[PDB]
């Protein structure tokens, strides 16, 4: 909620955005992580009665 | 988006942009209305000090 801030870091250049690309390659790896531990399994399954 | 990303082509996916807020609506001052004048008079103008 600040404008002025936001002023000062844009200062800083590209370490905002490369931060938020960074933690992006985490949620989407914890989605991958969650793929490829139980997605295993191309078809869901179900029980016999 | 193609700001974003400062490119003019963009692939398939979904991207993190700007954050949305609700604006401001109105400026609200909540203030103790007191009605004396502070004595700056008595600080700055006093016979002795
Ligand atoms: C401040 O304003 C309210 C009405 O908005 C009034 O009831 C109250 O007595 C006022 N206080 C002073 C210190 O004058
Ligand atoms: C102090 O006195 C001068 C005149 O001698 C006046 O212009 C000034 O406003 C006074 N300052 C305060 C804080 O009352």
């Amino acid at each position: 909620d600040s404008t002025e801030c936001s002023n000062l870091l844009l200062q800083y250049g590209s370490f905002c955005t490369q931060l938020n690309r960074a933690l992006t390659g985490i949620a989407v790896e914890q989605d991958k992580n969650t793929q490829e531990v139980f997605a295993q399994v191309k078809q869901i399954y179900k029980t016999p009665p | 988006t193609k700001c974003t990303l400062k490119s003019f082509t963009v692939e398939k996916g979904i991207y993190q942009t700007s954050n949305f807020r609700v604006q401001p609506t109105e400026s609200i001052v909540r203030f103790p209305n007191i009605t004396n004048l502070c004595p700056f008079g008595e600080v700055f103008n006093a016979t002795r000090f």
